[PDB]
């Protein structure tokens, strides 16, 4: 994950400190994570999507 | 404000060649991308047009 390719534009992982701690929470989602995630056999509508 | 994308290497000295716009683009880093240092490598390219 070295710079000089990698891009983020700001605000993916956040800090967090209350004495002499600075402990760091994970804020990334995986793929399975958002919405309408669908598997390889698919049959949205009329289509259907194999592999 | 540099425009002219001819390191001199490219054909478009030629009296076939015709109008063009000499364009530049950014590339990747590695070893598979070309190079041997994380760096945005120079690729310059060139379109035209024929008869
Ligand atoms: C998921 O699909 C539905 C129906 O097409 C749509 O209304 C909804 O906005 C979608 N969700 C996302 C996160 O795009």
């Amino acid at each position: 994950i070295k710079k000089d390719g990698c891009i983020w534009n700001a605000d993916l992982v956040g800090i967090e400190l209350r004495v002499d701690d600075a402990v760091c929470y994970s804020k990334i989602t995986s793929v399975e994570a958002v919405a309408n995630y669908s598997a390889i056999p698919t049959t949205i509508g009329g289509l259907r999507f194999e592999r | 404000s540099t425009s002219n994308s001819f390191s001199d290497d490219w054909a478009g000295k030629m009296d076939r060649a015709g109008l063009g716009f000499s364009g530049c683009s950014d590339g990747c880093g590695g070893a598979a991308c070309g190079c041997f240092n994380a760096a945005p490598s120079c690729i310059f390219w060139r379109k035209w047009v024929e008869n």
